[PDB]
Formats: structure tokens, sequence, C-alpha cells
């Protein structure tokens, strides 16, 4: 629901967000802190979705 | 016998040594950036900023 966003914890995993990146099923897809493109060279822990 | 003899010269060294401590421990601090790195900010973002 709006107001009960729901929230999901993502770790130990390997994915690959060009997949992601080409796709145009998405109507906005914009970043703030990192490239698009360089998701897949640098990489991080604990993602919150 | 006689400790702290020889004033000056240490005030000299001391002097020197704490300016090339601070020069070096100012390498830590943002400026208003988003980190105090220079290598992850090139492998994290765009050329335009």
């Amino acid at each position: 629901s709006v107001y009960a966003w729901n929230r999901k914890r993502i770790s130990n995993c390997v994915a690959d967000y060009s997949v992601l990146y080409n796709s145009a099923s998405f109507s906005t897809f914009k970043c703030y802190g990192v490239s698009p493109t360089k998701l897949n060279d640098l990489c991080f822990t604990n993602v919150y979705a | 016998s006689t400790a702290s003899a020889l004033g000056k010269l240490q005030d000299v060294v001391n002097q020197n040594a704490q300016a090339l401590n601070t020069l070096v421990k100012q390498l830590s601090s943002n400026f208003g950036a988003i980190s105090s790195v220079l290598n992850d900010i090139l492998s994290r973002l765009d050329p335009p900023e």
C-alpha cells in the first residue's frame, strides 16, 4: 500500500544490473550517487529495496 | 644530568613536525564533497559531477 511500503533486504547474492539497465520497461530509471553503467564494477553490501 | 637544557632546538623540531602532521591530516576532509578519497569518486560517478 501507499503508506505501508514493502521493505526487503538483499544480501549474499550476485546480480547483473545490465539486464535492468537495458530494459525499457521502466518509465523512470534515475540514480543519485552512482552511475547506472558503473554498477557492475564496484559493489557494496546490504541492499535495501 | 639536568634535562630540558636544549629548549629552542626541540621547539624548532616540534614546530616543523606539527606542521607536516597537520598538512597530512588535512587530506581527510570532505570539504563539502561526498567523500575524502578520490579513486572512489572516480569509480562511482559520471564526468559531469
